[PDB]
């Protein structure tokens, strides 16, 4: 239900074809039920909070983005720091826009 | 034992006849299967001689009177069948070194199979 | 929503919209020619929603080299937009299938789903 | 009602409920294979094993909850470990000798199969164990494949899990037994000594099937069930309309499939009404085309209506001719209607008017026909409206309307037993000849074209008939709630129209009234009928027209200008024409249609290849400013507020509108236009032979004709010259010549001959 | 399988006198547009009969995009190159030459010609 | 006078600009990043003439859209591409420029060759460096007047030099 | 140590308290508690607020109380000072009319763009927020994309002759209200969970 079957007995057995088949289709239905694991990455916090209703496609998934809640913190960081220093300061706090914007 | 490799063989043998039989009385031979182990062999190799693994003889209506089939390259206990639809009739043909391809102990000949063919034929053909 | 012009009558479409539009002020207008085919532009076909923000305002699927004199037609047209002060031109692509019960839907679906495919493009592509 | 437990909740049933039904009803779940609705259970794939509980008395062995029936207070365990290791168990059963196809197999993601076990198959044994798929090791089941039973269906014998559905189906709902098991054991396999599936209902056990052994042949190696776009909408080649799905994929028409709604058809659609799509999507007209050298060329829809405006700038406005086809949308009904109420023309009509309108007769339901107490019935139903040959076989057998459950129709009907016996003494026909269901009319008798009106008179009471008749009068009078069907020679008879009026009205009983038009009774409620002068659809009386579809050639002949809205490209146009414009089908086309039984229904658009094709809507709209006359229909929405307006219900809601006036014209009797369920229009493809026309003989009056039993005679009427190959019939009257009416022109007496 | 939507698929019998594939069923059609392709090998990990591989090449840059919707006969093993490779080596008489080199290629691509690691 | 009416000068200044082809990066996504990878000291666009980097667009003759296109980013690359001056290249690289991508969505352009006339696209996700380079020097042949499409016509030096601007 | 304090209040005041076996916890709190219990929260030293995340439960298949639902996410830092590490989230249900939540910007400085988001896409407007600007979708865009009333917008794609591929009538996979190809969906595809 969730490892497609092995590729070289896809020749012998209907249980396999049949399993292949729905897998790469339709996919597989998780319960009901909402859920959420925390990691650490190179840039802080990373987390994925699902809503899943049963179904072959999640109902929801919203992302924890720590490039996105790191940069609430810019306007105090290079409050009062020069010019030149705003780039060098924005480089140290390592933003990745991909996962701020997101 | 190594008997599969030339079980293989007279199975292309059988087909042989049944395409001579067909081309001679005038009548539809149909190719109905191929080895899934050879469609869905991906990189896999394949060593049989041929890839097909079910044939049949049908009427000028299309309904089969003769079926032949052969067993799987990996399935257990392998055999040649044979199948008189809606007659009932069905036949288990192995082969025995030296001696050649045996219904049981009786041989199975060309012969054999053509008049088994002839009167499947003027029995069961609809048209 | 007003609907004016009918399909496949590229200078019938342009001469109705000319009089409808009339000296409304497009500053802050959107401009979505609907179309098939992202890439090739020679065979094209147009539609055009303008949505002024207090009114909406559809023509059909009439403009484009798709029909003769069409491809002028929607020259003509998107340079009259950029007169009168258009600056937002978007390209929406909707299935063929789409391109007619698209503009049979109620305005408010319509509007929304155009809005949400609508693509910022140059007008000048259109000259 | 009923005291049921299903695994943790509590549901109300009525008695007759299944166990199955009242598990899914209470909203879990169960395999299902054998089963099927409006189909006899029988326990045969054994998939709908539940635990049952009647005191904590468990039974011993597992209740097959398809065949069990539901007691007061009775708990049903569906979640046991052993209920779920049984399930696996039984799908491994089944899966045991499966071709291994389902990567080219045409039955693709919707396979009950295949669902089922990724469903309830490979219980959890109890480690990162490493598991098996199949124990089973040995050779599979190899029998005959792809084998093409009829010119629409093909059969895998080895897919077939040996289940019953499509066995029962054929000795249920039609009731032709064409298809059966033939060996037993394993070696059982489905099979016909009726090779020509002769059933016109052959194509519903492709759709009920639960594997790919039985497949649509005319969309065979299309696309997978996943990747086809979905249209459900509603078919108008017939005026019962039922509901149709039609497949189409990159503006093609791949397949068409039944849409269920248990009001009018239940989940079944008609072999012609779902093959008979070859035509629409294969070779049709997209380009407006214009006479200018003394012949038709393509032009811009600004040239046509140039001409247009130039055609009609010299025309009077009550000489205009508004023709209109069968399938007219209300809306279109309506533009018209009101469109010569403004422009004064006294002769406005549709393709199949019949001379007394439907709306004479109170529409009936077919529930109303299922609980009714008598049939008496005039008219051939399987050829005029196919599904009542279905819910006739319901009426046949008792049937009535079962009750409705959270999972809505009844999985296992309790109600329906196999091998159902049917009465003969519920219902009379009377056929001009010996049809199919007369097995079933007791009452029957085979009487000749324009006789109807003498039976009709004799079941008044005002003179005597033979003896089915008197039968038929006197079932009638004992009847406390009949229903009267009428088909085309009746609706087509002034007189015999009106005597139904009378009797159906003396005896409080309603009509079911086949007209060969889809939307006629709509069209009717819209006031699209000729007034006065009265130049019909099938009249050369008005001196410029517009068609919508193609008339008798002596319509055409003589007219100043005609311009046709067509789908196709007709020959009768390009001689007789002078501007032609393309038109999109009913499977393409956004309207409303009013059932036979007066229930307005919805016709969604198809992304079929239109080209530049317009509805009819903005034909009229676009034709009336070369008038003049500002058209008050332009839009879909427009056309529904003057609907709403004009009070048309809601979809799904039945029309009331009666009518009393009777538009008479004299049948020239000498041959016969048979109704028939396929229509000239669908000959294309693999329905090219069973759409072919026919003409019917006694073999007396062949013989004395010179008609050949197998022979292709041409044939010239009024409506055209068609070919038809001849069919001696010894239940056909003498001195007459039944002709296949392949369109909306049945049950039509005409003049013509036999050219050689 | 396809995330992008990239793969059109038409499929047909196939003839038992000159046959295609394996079963009774082939692509007749088998388009996948590069530019929608966004190279996951999902159709590959779903490919029954192996038929679908990703390959070696990567020198497929264009100047159309109704160029880069490549067809079945532009992906078979035969083919030596890419599309504007192979129309440069035809608009100039100079053959192709790939600008990859590998140790060797997989099983999957039983029959795709590749240089090899200095095999040749 | 745009590098025309001579029959030798006009190759040479093609020659010149095609081997000077200035890139104008517009990073939008890891395309952008896939590109910095053609800057490394493993596979270098700092060879054929590329080597200089001008983050200016009033100094550059090719601009390289690398990455998806949000339609918020569309009037600002638009506005990027007309202040260049005027004998400009467009290449569009990877899948979210050259069409809609997997990201099939209200968010993103489904075509740069909307907003920008595009000149060259190259396919990948990310597209690889070499692959990059293949389609510069497909740029670069192509503003020698070597280019040809799979209908058989030469395709001009210049695109967006067939538009009406405005 | 902090959250077993947490239940014990919550349990005692009559808050509902959502668990799953896989070791995640919720509190919902009602709309006029929302903003002084999670002031109290924050008194009790949950340092960090982690997420503003909001929901749009039009489309699934069980009902819900509203329509939209924001939760929240609240920490406190173990390395610091006294940290036990205690996390946990905080749901509020928001009527599909009434798309008003107090902002808890004015106690963590974090919620400030989160919320701003939350506005962004969904309807919802957050009271007492410093700005509640649009965030993510263009300055020009109408609505708002995360509630399931709002179209994902798809293009086709698209191919040499007439052949196009429409996603929305091309996926096989199924959602929860999707009854599937069959007759019905049922067991796993109803829904399925292992036993570890
Ligand atoms: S009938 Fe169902 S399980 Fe069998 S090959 Fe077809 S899709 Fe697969
Ligand atoms: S052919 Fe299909 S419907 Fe008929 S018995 Fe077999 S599985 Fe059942
Ligand atoms: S022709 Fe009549 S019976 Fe057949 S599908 Fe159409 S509406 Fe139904
Ligand atoms: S690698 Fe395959 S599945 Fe992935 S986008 Fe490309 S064609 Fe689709
Ligand atoms: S095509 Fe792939 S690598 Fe390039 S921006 Fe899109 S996601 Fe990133
Ligand atoms: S046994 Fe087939 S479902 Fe009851």
């Amino acid at each position: 239900q969730i490892t497609p079957p092995p590729r070289h007995l896809l020749e012998t057995s209907m249980e396999a074809v049949i399993y292949h088949f729905k897998h790469y289709t339709e996919g597989f239905h998780p319960p009901k039920g909402e859920v959420y694991v925390p990691t650490e990455s190179a840039r802080g916090e990373l987390g994925y909070y699902i809503v899943s209703d049963g179904g072959s496609m999640p109902y929801r998934v919203k992302v924890r983005a720590p490039s996105f809640v790191n940069l609430q913190s810019l306007p105090y960081a290079c409050k009062g720091e020069q010019v030149p220093d705003m780039v060098a300061i924005i480089a140290s706090l390592d933003p990745v826009m991909g996962d701020v914007d997101r | 034992a190594s008997s599969e490799r030339e079980l293989y063989e007279a199975w292309v043998e059988l087909l042989s006849w049944m395409r001579e039989y067909a081309q001679a009385k005038g009548v539809r031979f149909e190719k109905e299967a191929d080895f899934p182990d050879f469609i869905y062999r991906m990189e896999r190799p394949y060593d049989l001689p041929t890839t097909i693994m079910t044939a049949s003889l049908s009427d000028g209506l299309g309904e089969p009177f003769l079926l032949a089939d052969v067993s799987p390259r990996h399935a257990k206990l392998k055999r040649i069948g044979l199948r008189l639809p809606r007659a009932h009739i069905h036949l288990h043909a192995h082969y025995e070194p030296g001696k050649g391809l045996v219904t049981g102990k009786i041989p199975l000949t060309k012969e054999r199979f053509f008049a088994l063919a002839d009167r499947a034929r003027e029995a069961l053909a609809f048209a | 929503m007003v609907r004016v012009g009918m399909r496949a009558a590229p200078r019938v479409s342009l001469e109705a919209l000319k009089a409808a539009l009339g000296g409304l002020k497009l500053s802050e207008a959107k401009v979505y020619l609907i179309t098939d085919w992202q890439d090739k532009r020679d065979q094209a076909r147009y539609a055009l929603l303008l949505h002024t923000g207090k009114k909406d305002l559809l023509v059909p699927d009439a403009f484009g080299p798709a029909f003769p004199g069409g491809e002028e037609a929607l020259s003509e047209l998107v340079g009259l937009l950029l007169a009168q002060g258009a600056r937002r031109f978007y390209e929406a692509v909707v299935s063929p299938g789409e391109m007619t019960a698209l503009l049979d839907l109620p305005p408010e679906e319509l509007l929304k789903r155009v809005m949400a495919i609508a693509n910022p493009t140059d007008p000048g592509i259109y000259l | 009602m009923v005291r049921v437990k299903v695994n943790d909740r509590i549901v109300e049933v009525p008695p007759g409920t299944s166990v199955m039904d009242a598990v899914f009803h209470a909203g879990y779940d169960v395999p299902l294979f054998c089963s099927e609705k409006h189909l006899s259970p029988i326990g045969a794939c054994r998939m709908c094993l539940v635990r049952i509980g009647l005191p904590i008395q468990w039974q011993p062995k597992l209740a097959a909850s398809c065949v069990t029936a539901v007691a007061d207070g009775m708990v049903v365990d569906t979640l046991s470990d052993v209920v779920r290791e049984a399930q696996a168990g039984m799908v491994e059963f089944t899966l045991l000798n499966h071709p291994l196809d389902c990567p080219t197999c045409d039955k693709g993601g919707a396979c009950e199969l295949q669902d089922r076990t990724v469903e309830y198959g490979l219980y959890e044994k109890y480690p990162l164990e490493l598991p098996v798929y199949t124990r089973f090791e040995f050779t599979r089941r190899h029998v005959d494949k792809h084998h093409p039973l009829s010119p629409f269906v093909i059969l895998d014998r080895e897919r077939c899990i040996h289940c019953k559905r499509c066995v029962r189906y054929f000795e249920e709902v039609p009731g032709d037994e064409v298809l059966d098991f033939i060996e037993r054991g394993v070696h059982t396999f489905i099979g016909t000594m009726d090779f020509g599936l002769p059933s016109g209902f052959s194509g519903n056990i492709t759709d009920i099937c639960p594997v790919g052994a039985l497949l649509d042949l005319t969309a065979r190696f299309r696309a997978r069930n996943w990747e086809m776009e979905e249209t459900p909408t509603t078919c108008a080649l017939c005026p019962v309309g039922c509901g149709i799905t039609a497949d189409t994929r990159s503006g093609e028409l791949l397949r068409i499939r039944a849409r269920e709604v248990p009001e009018v058809n239940e989940i079944w659609i008609c072999d012609a009404g779902r093959f008979g799509h070859e035509w629409a999507d294969q070779n049709r007209l997209k380009t407006p085309l214009v006479r200018k050298e003394g012949r038709l060329v393509e032009a811009t829809w600004e040239e046509a209506f140039l001409a247009l405006k130039e055609g009609l700038k010299e025309a009077r406005g009550e000489e205009v001719g508004l023709y209109l086809a069968h399938d007219a949308t209300l809306e279109e009904g309506l533009l018209a209607s009101e469109l010569a109420k403004a422009l004064k023309t006294p002769h406005l009509d549709f393709q199949g008017r019949t001379a007394a309108p439907a709306s004479l007769f109170p529409p009936a339901s077919l529930e109303d026909l299922l609980q009714a107490d008598f049939a008496l019935v005039l008219g051939d139903p399987t050829e005029e409206a196919p599904i009542l040959h279905l819910r006739l076989s319901e009426f046949v057998r008792d049937l009535k309307p079962p009750h409705r459950y959270n999972h809505g129709t009844p999985f296992a009907d309790l109600q329906i037993k196999e091998r159902m016996p049917r009465r003969t003494d519920k219902m009379a026909l009377f056929a001009p000849y010996r049809a199919p269901l007369m097995k079933w009319a007791a009452i029957h008798e085979v009487h000749r074209p324009g006789e109807e009106r003498e039976i009709l008179l004799a079941l008044l009471g005002d003179k005597e008939g033979s003896e089915m008749v008197a039968k038929a009068k006197e079932a009638w009078e004992k009847a406390k709630n009949p229903v009267l069907i009428l088909g085309a020679g009746v609706l087509q008879d002034t007189v015999a129209a009106e005597r139904a009026r009378l009797l159906a009205e003396r005896k409080g009983a309603k009509v079911l009234a086949m007209t060969p038009a889809a939307n006629a009774r709509g069209l009717e409620a819209m006031g699209v009928l000729p007034g006065a002068k009265g130049a019909s659809w099938d009249e050369p009386g008005a001196l410029y027209a517009y068609y919508g579809f193609v008339p008798p050639e002596e319509a055409l002949k003589g007219k100043r200008f005609v311009v046709m809205h067509l789908s196709h490209l007709h020959p009768l146009a390009e001689r007789y024409a002078h501007v032609v414009l393309p038109a999109p089908t009913f499977y393409e086309k956004r309207g409303h249609l009013v059932n036979l039984e007066g229930r307005v229904l919805p016709l969604s658009p198809a992304p079929i290849e239109n080209g530049e094709a317009e509805g009819a809507l903005q034909v009229l709209a676009l034709l009336a400013e070369a008038l003049g006359v500002r058209p008050p229909f332009r839009l879909h929405l427009e056309a529904q507020k003057a609907l709403k307006a004009r009070k048309v219900p809601e979809a799904m809601g039945r029309l009331s509108f009666r009518l009393k006036e009777l538009r008479p014209k004299e049948r020239k009797g000498a041959f016969y236009l048979r109704p028939t369920m396929w229509k000239a229009h669908q000959a294309v493809g693999k329905a090219q032979e069973a759409a072919r026309a026919e003409l019917w003989a006694h073999p007396e009056t062949a013989r004395a004709e010179a008609l050949p039993e197998g022979a292709q005679v041409a044939v010239e009427t009024p409506f055209g010259r068609v070919e038809a190959r001849v069919v001696h019939r010894e239940d056909v009257p003498k001195g007459h010549l039944y002709l296949s009416a392949l369109g909306p022109a049945a049950g039509l007496r005409v003049e013509g001959r036999v050219l050689v | 399988a396809c995330p992008a939507y990239a793969i059109y698929v038409e499929p047909a019998e196939n003839d038992p006198e000159n046959p295609v594939s394996a079963g009774e069923r082939y692509a007749k059609v088998y388009e996948i547009n590069m530019l929608r392709c966004i190279f996951c090998g999902l159709c590959e990990e779903a490919c029954p009969t192996g038929a679908i591989v990703l390959g070696y090449d990567f020198e497929m840059a264009d100047y159309e995009y109704s160029d880069l919707v490549y067809g079945k006969e532009d992906m078979l093993v035969d083919v030596v190159g890419t599309k504007p490779q192979r129309r440069e080596a035809k608009r100039t008489g100079k053959p192709v030459k790939v600008g990859y080199v590998v140790p060797y290629v997989r099983p999957e691509l039983e029959g795709f010609k590749a240089p090899t690691e200095g095999g040749k | 006078r745009e590098g025309i009416l001579f029959t030798t000068l006009e190759k040479l200044v093609a020659w010149g600009r095609s081997n000077s082809l200035w890139p104008a990066t517009f990073g939008l996504a890891c395309c952008a990043i896939e590109m910095m990878a053609s800057t490394d000291a493993r596979n270098d666009l700092a060879r054929f003439g590329s080597e200089v980097f001008r983050a200016s667009p009033r100094q550059a003759d090719v601009m390289i859209v690398a990455g998806r296109l949000s339609k918020k980013m569309a009037p600002v690359m638009r506005r990027v591409w007309e202040q260049m001056p005027d004998p400009k290249w467009v290449i569009s690289m990877g899948a979210c420029a050259s069409s809609g991508g997997m990201f099939n969505n209200y968010a993103i352009v489904q075509n740069v060759d909307s907003v920008v006339p595009v000149d060259v696209y190259v396919p990948g996700c990310p597209p690889r460096p070499e692959a990059l380079i293949y389609a510069v020097m497909q740029l670069q042949k192509k503003v020698r007047g070597q280019a040809y499409n799979e209908r058989g016509e030469r395709l001009p030096p210049v695109a967006a030099w067939k538009r009406t601007r405005g | 140590m902090r959250l077993e304090r947490v239940l014990e209040e919550a349990r005692a005041k009559g808050y509902p308290i959502e668990d799953n076996g896989l070791g995640n916890l919720w509190v919902v709190l009602p709309r006029e508690r929302f903003k002084e219990e999670m002031a109290h929260y924050k008194a009790m030293g949950f340092n960090f607020l982690a997420d503003i995340v909001g929901l749009d439960y039009l489309t699934y298949p069980d009902p819900r109380p509203e329509r939209f639902a924001v939760v929240y996410e609240l920490v406190s830092l173990p390395g610091w000072k006294d940290g036990d590490g205690s996390r946990f989230f905080v749901r509020v249900y928001v009527p599909e009319e009434d798309p008003r939540l107090p902002t808890v910007t004015d106690l963590w400085g974090s919620a400030n763009f989160l919320e701003r988001e939350v506005y962004d896409l969904f309807g919802i407007v957050f009271e007492g927020h410093p700005d509640l600007r649009k965030i993510l979708t263009p300055e020009d865009l109408e609505g708002h994309p995360l509630r399931k009333d709002y179209p994902l917008g798809e293009t086709p794609t698209l191919f040499r002759e007439g052949r196009y591929i429409i996603p929305a009538e091309f996926r096989a996979a199924l959602t929860g209200k999707d009854p599937g190809l069959t007759f019905y969906k049922g067991g796993s595809r109803k829904g399925y969970r292992s036993l570890w």
